[PDB]
């Protein structure tokens, strides 16, 4: 229940962050928001195709990230990470209270076009659901 | 007088004048320019090495005065003495010592220096002048006389044998004159106590003599500051100068300087040694501006100093022309137009004459006095005659004579009778004679 | 320029780089008496064309090098070469310096 | 064999207090999403925090029911509620097990009927979803806690007269 | 023209950033205290594009201050900016540091 | 104007992360210590689009200097920075190493 | 510039063959005494004019030549022709440099 | 004096002046100039080889002398002796040989240099003047008496048969001459212990005998410096310059420079090969501007030259004009006006005579003296007559004489009176015998 502890496994994100070093470091604020422009590699971070839906509700209980790549930001970085993580878990999968993680069907895409002729940009879609609804 | 007195004297006066002239007469002072200098940082001016020291001077004087002396000597028409004795002696010779000495000092007191004379005793005793440069001391009288100067002491360095040069001072009195050889320089020549030697200037009956003469002091230039030296030297002075000047202005003052703006070769070390061993100058690059050497001024000096000579001459103003003469023109005035330069000296001679050359006479006459006789003047026998005159000029009453005989009788004596050469007709007479017996 | 301007100019970094350069061509040939264009020291001197071919070619060239002081990369740079400086340097304005 | 879920509410869950019978058909809303069971997890961070899918409920009604006008005063309260619930199979009146499950009080639209006896219909839906916040579990345990037995199961006899 | 310079001055330098915390700590280290020059190129005022920018990354001329610019912060009138584009002299008679570039490309996806 | 210029700091570069390890394994090396000349880019300064430029690339000249340029850490006094712009010997009257050009194609799929 | 600037340069960094050419068109033609423009020991020197357009075309032939020094390929470089300075050199704003 | 003593004293004196006259004699110092110098680095200057030395020189004197003494000695009227058995020969030739001696003594002092003169015995023993080149010995006077200097010493060095050089000095006693040769170095010739050889001045009776004259000193130049070459001498000495320099001045200093600012050829070496070989010089490129030669200077230096020369006549100095002559005229000063050259050494020759050249009879006298009588003086036989005179010209008193006889009786005595040449008429009478037996 606690509530004040619930705020905790936030700061205890925080405290995940605090414990990654290579988030400082690597940050990388650039390119994502502007910085597009600037010269590749130029890494941006977005939602794909996200515009606001559905009022008078939460957007969803799972937070997706989007990672749009061009030059690569730490897509490799936090994939490491991650991977080996969840690699080395690899299971169980995660649940929150009993609550049921489990997303739907998941997504893949990938396009890429290169004014530049740059080498081709990939894009990456996260998804991360905490506790059931 | 104590010998430091004495040679202090000396110092005061300065040396100079009379030195200079010695110095000038065996050269000009080139030094006086001395020659072009240079400015330092300083601008002291220093001689510069490279200029060469020239000088040349005449050497005018003594062709001239020769000629004045021997012309104003003249030959006495007659000569007398006060005393009997002395007068026999003064008529037979009559005196040509007398006249020459007579004319000797004044000659010398006219001429260079002299300027001042100091008699010395001779061996023979008899007056002896001579001369030596200034030392010069400045004239002080030991003596109360403030007007003579009893003593004067002249020292001069002389080179001995050994050629070490030691100082030697003499001493002179009015009484005697002393010479003094200083080699210690402790102590002057000895003694000389006195009369004893040095000897006395002269000395009579065998015996020391004191002229009684104010003793010799220095001559300050003469207002009229003439000359016999100076008609000519003035004259001369300039026109020696410009003489020697021209020969070596053409080849000297160059002297000699090569400038170029550019270019400069190698470092001159090198430079030199090679520049030499290339010869020639070439210029390069920028010019290769006439330099400074021959260059126009050689042919600019030329023509500069020729006008400077013409000048020079002028400055001489001794005359452009040559003698018309004005005379010659023959005439009795003809043989003193013959010589203008004679005749200018003449004039002194004349002057001379004037000056108490005449004097000299009278002064012979007190010497008569001196002797004796005592007290009369016999110097004056029943008449003073002076003959220059000159009279007749020998050459008209020579060539009158031998056409006068034929006419009548001449001179023969008749020219004779001036000096008179001698009374005796038989001169004339044997001309007559030899027309009566011929033929 | 700034000490350290000065001191980072080659030129006026190096005297003796400068003080030697000219000499060097400047020694051997002018007279050559040589004219010293030295004290007998032997401390240099400069000769007036000398010294005004030079002062100006010291101080354009350091300047003209850079750094500051360089014509800029983007477009030719007119100013580095102009106007030209080093024309203006060439036949100076009053002209063959000398007559 | 007694099958009923009983009515009695004075207002808390079960009314806590003795009711002649009423009774909820059954149902199943959801609980496919997660769906978000009481999450059993150590050194986790809840997520995705609390949210239910939905609630579904059928009601049955009799003569005798109350509390249908408190609903109405609830609503306006709009205070949190929940319900037990019961599924049929076997259910004994003491033995038969119950879910957690949810609810939502708001929604019951009217009631009908024609002659025979009449039905009500429920239905709970939670309000959601945020992404973040949870309760998650209490109502969780609560909303299938309430109707909806292991309760009542002597009075599923009642209700006799 | 400058001369012997600057004075006194300060300088932070900013480095690392702080993660895993609501509020971001940054630590400031002093930096050796030198002359700092710059000129801005306020750009061309061309401006075609116009749009931007403030260089960060103000294009500057130090004297012999290499040091100051980049990976540090360089306190002249007071203000502060970080510096990127390791330097460059390309004035200065003395080497000069510049800084070259401003950061993000304005270019975005 | 700058003569022999004395690097103090030896250029250092920073390659390669690693990863898979709790901690991070860097090597740096000192590809050489040289003094290096650099103009800014500064952009073209026309800023038509001036969206860019920032270096890379840079636009150095450095005399006789082949180490300082990429595949080498460009130091400057001890300032570190990456580059790109493989070497050029743009303009200097001994071989100098410029760059050009901006990395990243700014047109973008 | 820098020294390394300064042996990058070709001139300065072969003295002798800066040093050589002018001379050998030099040596022969000037007066040809030859006005030696040499030492006796033979170490060069240069002759006034010569020096002044050698001195003048070696810095600027190796500031034209580059490296830095070389014109910018973007657009036609006014900065390396100009202002022309080779005009510059040429037509010597002295002009006929001598008269 | 011992001979290390003797051989200090020479090295002191400058040997220069005597020296110089005689190197200038033979040619003047082109070297004194000598040549247009260049300037090291040192600066010191250098004579360049290239510049050759010349000189020329007049060589004017002996012309002018010669006549001098010739007019000078003229003849005597008379000679006597004191002595009888002197008077008897002197009466008789009277004295070619004297008069001679007399002039050639007086001359050879008064000419150049002397400066010195030292006698030496002659075989015959007969004084015998000889003039030697100024070693020059500094005079020192090992006797006592500082004035006169007892012995001096030259030593020169002389060329033998060999040719070998050895040193020889002369030792020089008041009483005796002594020539030494000094082969060895350790001795003087032998012995010479005293009057034996080397012979005294000169000896009477067959012995050794001492004139008692001051022994020779040197002879500082004169203040007069005048001298019978010094006349001519000052303007000659610019004359022959000029006269030598212009002649020479228009081949030389040119001399030769050719300087081309551009352009030079091949190398030098070639090029000098080549230059001569392909012959002419041709501009090419810059000019071209004329080159040193000839260039402006060949015009420019004949300009230069040319107001050199003129000025160069005047510097010498001369009359521009021909003579006019002042006299002639023909008169009896004709004669004078007729020899201007003459005429100053005239002057001269007469200033001799107040020289002392009749001194010089006086010392005859004296000489008369030492040989006896003792003690009188007939030097004088009751007249003393000098005469130049020359009263007479030849010319006019033949012409009237020729005349004068048919109107009268001439000459014939009279104009031989003077001499008289003869007393006797027989020859007036020869003449008139004629004119009775006519016809």
């Amino acid at each position: 229940t606690w509530k004040l502890a619930s705020r905790a496994l936030q700061k205890a994100t925080v405290e995940n962050l605090e414990s990654y070093q290579p988030l400082m470091e690597m940050v990388n604020q650039v390119t994502e928001s502007p910085g597009k422009d600037d010269p590749y590699p130029y890494v941006v971070i977005g939602d794909q195709s996200s515009t606001p839906f559905e009022t008078k509700s939460s957007f969803g209980e799972n937070i997706t990230m989007d990672f749009h790549v061009w030059g690569g930001t730490t897509r490799a970085e936090a994939q490491d990470i991650s991977s080996r993580v969840l690699e080395a878990l690899t299971y169980k999968p995660l649940m929150f209270e009993g609550f049921t993680f489990v997303a739907k069907k998941l997504v893949l895409a990938q396009v890429i076009t290169d004014t530049d002729g740059v080498t081709k940009h990939g894009i990456i879609k996260v998804r991360f659901t905490i506790n059931n609804n | 007088p104590d010998t430091t007195m004495i040679q202090k004297l000396i110092d005061e006066h300065n040396p100079e004048p009379l030195l200079k002239g010695v110095r000038y007469y065996m050269c000009e002072n080139d030094i006086e320019k001395k020659r072009r200098t240079y400015y330092d940082a300083a601008g002291q001016q220093l001689v510069d090495d490279t200029k060469t020291n020239n000088r040349t001077s005449h050497a005018w004087h003594k062709l001239f005065v020769d000629q004045k002396t021997q012309y104003l000597v003249g030959e006495p028409v007659t000569f007398t003495s006060d005393n009997k004795t002395l007068l026999e002696y003064v008529n037979e010779l009559a005196d040509d010592d007398f006249d020459d000495i007579l004319n000797e000092t004044v000659k010398n007191m006219s001429n260079k220096g002299i300027e001042y004379w100091h008699p010395f005793v001779d061996e023979e005793g008899e007056f002896d002048y001579v001369i030596f440069p200034a030392e010069e001391m400045i004239v002080v009288y030991k003596d109360n006389t403030r007007r003579d100067i009893l003593f004067a002491l002249r020292y001069y360095s002389y080179k001995g044998i050994m050629g070490e040069e030691t100082q030697k001072a003499e001493l002179y009195t009015d009484t005697h004159v002393y010479y003094y050889e200083k080699i210690d320089g402790v102590y002057q020549m000895d003694y000389s106590y006195g009369e004893n030697n040095p000897r006395p200037h002269m000395t009579k009956g065998g015996q020391a003599i004191g002229w009684g003469r104010v003793p010799i002091i220095p001559f300050k230039n003469n207002e009229e500051m003439v000359s016999d030296l100076k008609f000519y030297k003035d004259l001369i002075d300039n026109y020696d100068s410009i003489t020697s000047s021209t020969m070596d202005s053409f080849s000297d003052f160059q002297q000699i300087v090569y400038v170029l703006k550019n270019y400069d070769g190698e470092n001159p070390k090198e430079f030199t040694a090679n520049l030499r061993y290339h010869s020639v100058i070439k210029v390069s690059g920028d010019g290769g501006v006439d330099t400074l050497r021959a260059e126009i001024p050689v042919d600019s000096a030329a023509k500069e100093l020729e006008r400077i000579q013409d000048e020079l001459y002028k400055s001489a103003q001794a005359v452009d022309n040559s003698p018309e003469t004005i005379g010659g023109g023959a005439t009795g005035p003809a043989l003193e137009k013959l010589y203008a330069l004679l005749d200018l000296k003449a004039n002194m001679a004349e002057r001379k004459i004037r000056a108490g050359l005449r004097l000299f006479f009278w002064f012979f006459a007190e010497y008569l006095r001196n002797t004796g006789k005592g007290d009369f003047n016999p110097d004056k026998e029943l008449t003073m005659t002076f003959t220059r005159t000159r009279i007749q000029n020998d050459s008209e009453i020579v060539q009158s004579l031998v056409q006068g005989v034929t006419g009548g009788i001449m001179s023969k004596e008749t020219a004779v009778a001036r000096n008179p050469f001698v009374q005796d007709p038989e001169e004339e007479l044997a001309r007559i004679e030899e027309e009566m017996n011929q033929y | 320029q700034r000490v350290k301007r000065l001191l980072s100019i080659t030129n006026d970094k190096h005297d003796e780089y400068l003080t030697e350069m000219v000499p060097l061509l400047v020694e051997f040939a002018k007279d050559e008496c040589h004219n010293p264009f030295i004290d007998k020291d032997g401390n240099e001197s400069i000769p007036s064309g000398v010294l005004i071919f030079v002062a100006k070619a010291a101080q354009f060239y350091m300047t003209n090098a850079g750094l500051t002081g360089r014509s800029m990369d983007t477009v030719s740079y007119n100013f580095a070469t102009e106007i030209p400086s080093t024309i203006l340097k060439k036949l100076n304005p009053y002209r063959k310096m000398a007559r | 064999q007694d099958v009923k879920y009983l009515f009695q509410s004075i207002d808390a869950a079960t009314g806590s207090a003795p009711l002649f019978p009423a009774y909820q058909t059954d149902g199943s809303v959801s609980g496919e999403r997660e769906l978000f069971d009481e999450q059993t997890k150590n050194g986790r961070i809840l997520g995705p925090g609390s949210v239910a899918d939905s609630g579904e409920v059928t009601y049955y009604g009799k003569r005798g029911d109350a509390g249908q006008k408190a609903i109405e005063d609830a609503y306006q309260n709009g205070k949190q509620i929940k319900f037990w619930r019961v599924d049929t199979v076997k259910n004994e009146n003491d033995k038969y097990d119950a879910q957690f499950g949810f609810a939502y009080i708001e929604s019951r639209e009217y009631s009908d009927g024609v002659e025979g006896a009449v039905e009500i219909s429920i239905s709970l839906q939670v309000i959601g979803e945020l992404k973040n916040g949870e309760i998650d579990t209490l109502p969780e345990e609560i909303v299938n806690v309430s109707k909806g037995g292991y309760d009542f199961q002597q009075p599923g006899q009642t209700t006799g007269e | 023209m400058y001369e012997e310079f600057r004075d006194v001055i300060t300088f932070q330098s900013y480095v690392e950033q702080s993660n895993g915390e609501g509020g971001k700590t940054y630590k400031w280290v002093d930096e050796f205290t030198a002359a700092a020059h710059v000129q801005p190129i306020s750009q061309e005022e061309y401006y075609k594009a116009q749009q931007l920018q403030t260089p960060i990354g103000y294009n500057i001329y130090t004297p012999y201050d290499d040091r100051i610019d980049k990976k540090m912060r360089v306190i002249y009138r007071g203000k502060i900016v970080t510096f990127i584009g390791d330097p460059v002299d390309l004035s200065g008679l003395q080497e000069i540091t510049r800084i070259k570039g401003k950061e993000d490309g304005a270019y975005v996806g």
